[PDB]
């Protein structure tokens, strides 16, 4: 009926890219260097937030068939966010996404659109769509986030600090592997859990049962804590492999 | 596995032959090879490339993947021709969209004429098409081209909808700019013909409203060329947009354009006089002028006409297959 | 585009209804007969018709009546179209001027409404107060004859019973009373209501509603000495009027449905009834007059006169002259007499009126090798069934060659100088557990016969109960010689097996020339036939051997020779079978993608499909790979009744709704959807009913005839019995002419004002749209006709195109010239 999305972080150690000799500590950052170029790209364009998610998601799911040294990676990203419009009806010309990806691409990046950047891009799409086995439909952490928030009920003020400061958290998880570890309602939950830990706030209290002490097991059943704590966890790195600090 | 589509080729199917004209390709009757059913496929050409893939097919995939129900048309795989290469880049091969096979589109039925429809074959027909509408909007979905040609029957009663090519998400929240000129003149609700943008799901009502009448007389309703004719015709019928039944008729942008002859009443009940008061009166709320007034799917459902109909007793409408050929001296 | 012209060569002949009155003169007795779209008006004489006036109009006429309001010296004409286009005429002579005057006239088409299965009904008031139609179910349309009601508005009554099946306006009443008969889910019932003009709607009628037959099928309107009325069923007949109540069942009539009524003594003592295996009743108003005064109906007797055509209208016309008007066979004058004749007879045949009737099939043969071509029909049906040969002397010659038995399909085979010819008659369940004819008829009086022994489907494990008066129809294949028309042979099919297609050639390497029939056993539980013959047969020497037989599983409804091969449809299927040198039919390919196959004609190696619901599809043959290919299909969902090839590019076909079309490849080689889209370039409502499609002609051909614009030749045969014909014309002769049709239509005077744009527009309940592609030949023709001031306005400012002359004006001598030739082509 429907493909299944979703590896354990063990077996991203054998990606195709991984197997072409590509390290992990790279194929991480091609990854990231990819998201942000798709985030980059349609923030440019104007795009909604659920269209960017999408092309990262194709995106991320794409290099789980394909090896970065086959098909480079700003086309591939490129290509993804065109689909994505599409697919999320927030469409954009091909030629649009192309004049912003030289916009934001040096030189040398640029290069591997090729002497026909537009063609490159049309050409690729009918590989994405094979490869995503024409799955159109995602769903993202955010409309969770808010599902969930909604439920909440007390300080105006605290609620909403947690509801921002999760958000960018699932904006950066999007340059992350987790998009294909754990359903999006795990990782609306799970950035819920990170913002209440650095607020100090208990979220038990604004649920509908405030000795619940595991608050979220009423949004999202059977999810162990090791589950959070292990996507905190690869938040924080991200965060701390950078400068940036936690937004607070 | 079943779910990995896209690959498996076009090889296993046997064409029958072109069935009918698409937006996107041609739609062609086949028989999958290894089991014997019967299928539609619709053709995906790519090879244009002046936007590449048909969003027209992408809403298809993207929205009847999500939609299982009786009611509506289950697409149930895609595949591609031969590459005929190894090396993408330089291929231009289609894509087909695998759908169940449809014995009879209801236009097709209907434009013979001698398809007799009793008050049972319009119950268990309109119930069908109803449910599917309904679990369609409770998904938050509008068809937005709801006609006669994409209603599709086989002989066993059972009714399914498709083409389903301009569907698009609702939200009630966020108001969302759209198209405006979605509906086929004949079915489009007086709305869209003042330009109303950020339309409700109750354009779909409307439509499945003109078929409603249209199962009585086997004639549609409104017949015009023109947008203001089609107003006009409307109007005849179910009376003028005036602030008197639609108070937000002033801020559809045509109001003061596109006025009709006169203020006309409404006769809909003199000029249908002639049908049973179960249906008449489902008529009249599924042709309600303002869209907030005008009832929903749910609410078709919870009528006296269809809310007692039984399912199980599908009742197939009578086509003529004999006799039909040589008219009874 | 394509551009084609059609013209009639024989008019409509079925009779479609008949009136008499006093239209001409308030002194004449008049006969109106309508044919489809033609009235003939004729003065009754001591000998027969005197004929006086003939018009047509640009529709079909549904309802004719006459009348005569207070005021008038003489009755009046009320006419509605198919199309609703309605009208009031009159009659006006000016010593040798005889035109027909345009009184009142409107369409009362209605935007909503369900169009009734009994058909438009339409009635008069006895006080003419008003005109009653039935368009739609559950409306009763009012028509007020009101002086001023020169656009005949109208207004609608809502009627509850919606199933109605016949009224009339009752005599002998307070206020305008109607009785009809209406069905419901108890049973059929007989009601009245009054109609008020005042208050535009229905009040509780004179007498209560009664339960009737079942099959109530008719209703007389009884004139004021009894008053009431008269329902007429399968089983019996019963008069009604308050609390009287009347009821005869004589056994005489159960035997055959009732279908014509009409009144002789205008007191209303005496009706003559009509039923479908053509016999002629009496029925008699016995009066018992009471000491009141009063009289009052005693009892009602049913008595056989004799026979007539199967009729679908009669009218008495004066002394013992009756005017019996067919639809199925030749309609007559008759004679009743007092005394009945040494075999029992009251009814002896005056006049003879031909009628072609409906023509199932025709073929175009030169039986005397003169280059003409004789036209050959099957015409009528049961009892009026006939072969007729046609052929042009100015006048058509016409042949008639009874078979008291309907046929079905014709071929010739001129190696065997004989015609075959498929037939059907009507047997009856009797006490032997088999069946007998109502008479003998071809099939049984051939000279040598033969009888099927097929055991295909010889294990029928599947009952078919029979009980005892059920009809059955014997199928047969005819041989029959082409200089004498005997029938030399006659080979019945098996029980429950039609004969729908027949086809004379050779096959393959096989130098005999064979009769090929395809059957379908056809069960009253199935549906859609699903078992069927192919069977060849070899007439030699007097005799029909059986030489082949393939089953097929489903019926042949078509076949035709291609190539060698034999070409047949079977449901959806279409299959291509080869001859093998064994003299067995083996196939070699197939084509599913139909609905139901049930027309084939082919021209090289293409063929042409014509479906029941999905119009027409363009089939090849493709000899390199032994299998079909589909070229283009036309989208449009049209019913066909029959179809024909053009050109190589060019499709004709006929539509259920009397509507012609034109189909054509798009030859743009842009996309190869373009290609598989057959355009619809040719739309024209015919008006009739199209059922053969043949190509030839009937125009004798002495090689000397200058060669016309016109080319090519298709004659066309229909369920009214006319014959047409279709051919096509260059780019600049139909500007030509149709730029001279709006000419014409602005100077012709129609009668009924009915715009000729509007009469020629494609019609279906569903859709409206503008003829194109159509050159009417009839309006083209009827130039010769209009006066000599009317010609010359018609020619002014008229120029010519992509001629010699580029631009060239006419005369109006130039256009007599041009018709003179277009008349030649018929
Ligand atoms: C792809 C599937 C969902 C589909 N599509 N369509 C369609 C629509 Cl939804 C709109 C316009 C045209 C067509 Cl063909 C369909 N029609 C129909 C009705 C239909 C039309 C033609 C048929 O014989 C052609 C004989 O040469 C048989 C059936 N049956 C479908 O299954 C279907």
């Amino acid at each position: 009926t429907k493909p299944c999305w979703y590896w354990d972080k063990k077996d991203l150690a054998h990606t195709p890219s991984q197997l072409e000799g590509l390290d992990p500590a790279t194929e991480a950052r091609y990854r990231r260097e990819g998201a942000r170029f798709i985030f980059d790209v349609g923030t440019r364009l104007g795009l909604h937030y659920d269209t960017l998610a999408t092309g990262i998601i194709y995106f991320h799911r794409f290099y789980m068939f394909h090896s970065f040294k086959q098909f480079p990676r700003y086309v591939t990203g490129a290509c993804c966010l065109f689909l994505a419009g599409k697919v999320e009806e927030t469409p954009k010309k091909c030629k649009d996404i192309i004049k912003t990806a030289r916009s934001l691409l040096n030189d040398v990046q640029f290069g591997q659109f090729g002497d026909d950047p537009k063609e490159e891009v049309m050409v690729l799409e009918r590989i994405l769509l094979q490869t995503i086995k024409f799955d159109l439909q995602v769903e993202h952490p955010y409309q969770f986030l808010l599902k969930y928030a909604k439920q909440l009920k007390g300080d105006k003020n605290k609620i909403q600090k947690l509801v921002q400061m999760a958000w960018t958290f699932v904006n950066d998880s999007l340059c992350t592997t987790l998009s294909l570890q754990w359903e999006p309602e795990i990782i609306a939950v799970a950035v819920m859990y990170l913002a209440g830990r650095l607020c100090k706030f208990e979220i038990q209290e604004w649920t509908s049962k405030p000795m619940y002490r595991r608050w979220w097991e009423q949004f999202v059943q059977d999810v162990p804590v090791d589950v959070l704590e292990d996507i905190c966890h690869q938040i924080l790195d991200l965060y701390s492999q950078g400068k940036q600090q936690m937004p607070h | 596995t079943e779910s990995d589509w896209g690959k498996r080729c076009v090889d296993k199917f046997d064409i029958i032959g072109i069935i009918g004209e698409g937006t996107y390709g041609q739609v062609y009757k086949a028989k999958d090879k290894d089991t014997g059913e019967l299928v539609a496929l619709k053709k995906v050409r790519l090879d244009n490339e002046k936007e590449g893939f048909p969003i027209t097919a992408i809403r298809e995939i993207k929205i009847l993947r999500q939609l299982i129900h009786r009611s509506v048309v289950n697409m149930k795989e895609i595949v591609t021709d031969k590459q005929d290469a190894l090396d993408f880049k330089k291929d231009k091969g289609a894509f087909y969209l695998v759908f169940e096979y449809m014995d009879h589109d209801l236009m097709g039925l209907l434009e013979s004429g001698l398809v007799h429809f009793s008050e049972d074959h319009i119950k268990s027909f309109m119930k069908q098409l109803m449910e599917g509408l309904e679990y369609c909007h409770k998904k938050n979905f509008l068809h937005r081209d709801i006609k006669c040609s994409n209603i599709l029957l086989n002989n066993s009663g059972q009714i399914k909808l498709a083409d389903f090519g301009l569907a698009r998400l609702y939200n009630s929240e966020e108001s969302r700019p759209y198209t405006n000129k979605v509906i086929t003149l004949w079915y489009r609700p007086p709305e869209l013909l003042l330009g109303e943008e950020r339309y409700t799901p109750a354009i779909d009502v409307w439509s499945c409203g003109c078929i409603l009448g249209e199962l009585f007389t086997k004639k549609p309703i409104f017949q015009a060329n023109l947008e203001l004719a089609q107003l006009e015709l409307i109007s005849r019928l179910c009376g003028s947009p005036c602030p008197a039944v639609w108070p937000d008729v002033i801020r559809l942008p045509y109001f003061n354009t596109m006025k009709p002859k006169k203020q006309y009443r409404r006769r809909l009940r003199e000029e249908f006089s002639f049908i049973p008061s179960a249906a008449l009166d489902l008529l009249d709320h599924m042709l309600t002028l303002d869209p907030s007034k005008r009832c929903t799917a749910e609410q078709t459902l919870q009528s006296d006409f269809l809310k007692d109909v039984e399912l199980s007793k599908m009742a197939p409408p009578d086509l003529p297959h004999w006799q039909d050929c040589h008219e009874l001296w | 585009m394509s551009y084609n012209y059609v013209v009639t060569a024989q008019k409509p002949t079925a009779v479609n209804g008949c009136v008499t009155g006093h239209f001409t003169s308030a002194e004449d007795l008049n006969l109106l007969i309508a044919k489809n779209t033609r009235l003939e008006i004729y003065v009754v004489t001591a000998e027969g018709l005197r004929p006086v006036k003939e018009v047509g109009m640009y529709g079909k006429i549904a309802v004719m009546e006459l009348f005569r309001p207070k005021g008038e010296s003489k009755d009046l004409l009320f006419i509605l179209t198919a199309k609703y286009n309605a009208c009031i005429l009159e009659y006006k002579q000016s010593g040798e001027s005889i035109d027909i005057i345009t009184r009142a006239h409107g369409n009362v088409q209605d935007r909503i409404g369900r169009p009734s299965e009994t058909g438009i009904i339409g009635i008069i008031d006895p006080e003419c107060r008003m005109i009653g139609l039935r368009l739609y179910d559950g409306l009763f349309k009012v028509i007020p004859l009101d002086r001023d009601n020169k656009e005949l508005k109208a207004f609608n009554i809502r009627l509850e019973e919606l199933h109605v099946i016949d009224v009339k306006f009752l005599y002998g009443c307070q206020a305008p009373t109607i009785c009809f008969v209406y069905q419901d889910p108890q049973g059929r019932h007989v009601k009245t209501y009054e109609v008020s003009l005042r208050e535009k709607e229905f009040n509780k009628g004179p007498w209560k509603q009664e339960n009737v037959e079942a099959e109530a099928s008719m209703v007389i309107a009884v004139p004021e000495p009894f008053g009431g009325a008269i329902i007429i069923g399968q089983e019996s007949i019963t008069y009604h009027n308050g609390d009287k109540y009347l009821a005869i069942a004589p056994p005489i009539i159960k035997q055959s449905t009732i279908v014509c009524h009409n009144r002789v003594d205008p007191n209303g003592s005496r009706y003559l009834l009509g039923d479908m295996e053509g016999r002629l009743f009496m029925l008699l108003l016995e009066k018992e007059e009471q000491m009141d005064g009063t009289v009052t109906l005693k009892d009602l007797r049913v008595e056989l006169l004799g026979e007539t055509s199967i009729a679908e209208c009669l009218t008495y016309l004066d002394n013992g002259v009756v005017f019996v008007g067919s639809r199925l066979g030749d309609s007559q004058l008759v004679k009743l007499n007092v005394d009945s004749n040494e075999q029992g007879s009251y009814v002896v045949a005056m006049e003879t009126f031909t009628n072609l009737g409906p023509i199932v099939d025709m073929c175009v043969v030169d039986l005397e090798r003169q280059g003409q071509g004789q036209l050959v029909t099957c015409s009528g049906a049961f009892k009026e069934g006939s072969l007729r040969i046609i052929r042009n002397g100015q006048k058509l010659h016409i042949r008639t060659v009874p078979l008291y038995e309907s046929p079905r399909k014709i071929c010739y085979q001129e190696v065997s100088q004989c015609f075959g010819v498929l037939s059907s008659r009507i047997e009856v369940q009797d006490t032997s557990g088999g069946t007998t004819a109502l008479r003998p008829s071809a099939s049984t009086q051939a000279l040598s016969s033969s009888v099927s022994s097929s055991k295909l489907f010889s294990s029928s494990t599947a009952p078919h109960e029979t009980s005892f008066g059920e009809e059955v129809e014997v199928h047969n294949l005819l041989i029959i010689d082409q200089h004498t028309f005997e029938v030399l042979h006659a080979h019945q099919f098996l029980q429950n097996e039609y004969a729908l297609s027949l086809v004379s050639c050779k096959l393959g390497k096989d130098p005999n020339t064979y009769f090929i029939v395809g059957t379908a056993m056809v069960y009253p539980e199935e549906a859609e036939p699903k078992q069927g013959r192919i069977v060849v047969f070899q007439y030699s020497d007097g005799k029909l051997q059986t030489v082949a037989e393939k089953e097929v599983k489903g019926a042949v409804y078509s076949m035709v020779e291609f190539n060698g091969k034999l070409l047949a449809s079977i449901n959806s299927t279409v299959r291509l079978y080869e001859w093998t040198t064994e003299k067995e039919l083996r196939t070699e390919c197939n084509h599913y993608n139909n609905i139901m196959a049930l027309y084939l004609k082919t021209k090289g190696d293409f063929i042409l499909v014509g479906d029941l619901m999905r119009s027409v599809l363009l089939l090849a043959y493709k000899p390199m790979e032994g299998n079909f290919e589909e070229i283009a299909r036309d989208f449009n969902p049209n019913w066909m009744s029959a179809v024909e090839i053009l050109d190589d590019d060019n499709f004709l076909g006929a539509e259920n709704a009397f509507n012609l079309f034109v189909c054509q490849k798009d030859s743009a080689a842009t996309t190869d959807e373009e290609r598989q889209h057959l355009q619809e370039v040719g739309l024209f409502h015919l008006g009739e009913f199209v059922n053969v499609f043949c190509h030839g002609s009937l125009v004798m051909q002495n090689l000397g005839e200058t060669s016309t614009p016109t080319q090519g030749s298709v004659l066309f045969g229909t369920v009214n019995g006319m014959i047409g014909l279709v051919t096509s014309l260059s780019e600049s002769w139909y500007n030509l002419l149709l730029d001279m049709q709006n000419r014409l239509n602005k100077v012709i005077k129609s009668v009924g004002k009915i715009e000729h744009s509007f009469w020629r527009s494609f019609h279906t309940e569903r859709k409206t749209e503008p003829a194109t592609g159509f050159i009417d030949g009839d309006l083209i023709e009827s130039f010769l006709d209009i006066s000599r001031p009317k010609m010359q306005e018609v020619v002014a400012n008229l120029q010519y195109d992509d001629g010699s002359g580029m631009k060239r004006e006419a005369t109006a001598d130039d256009l007599i010239k041009v018709v003179e030739e277009l008349t030649r082509i018929h």
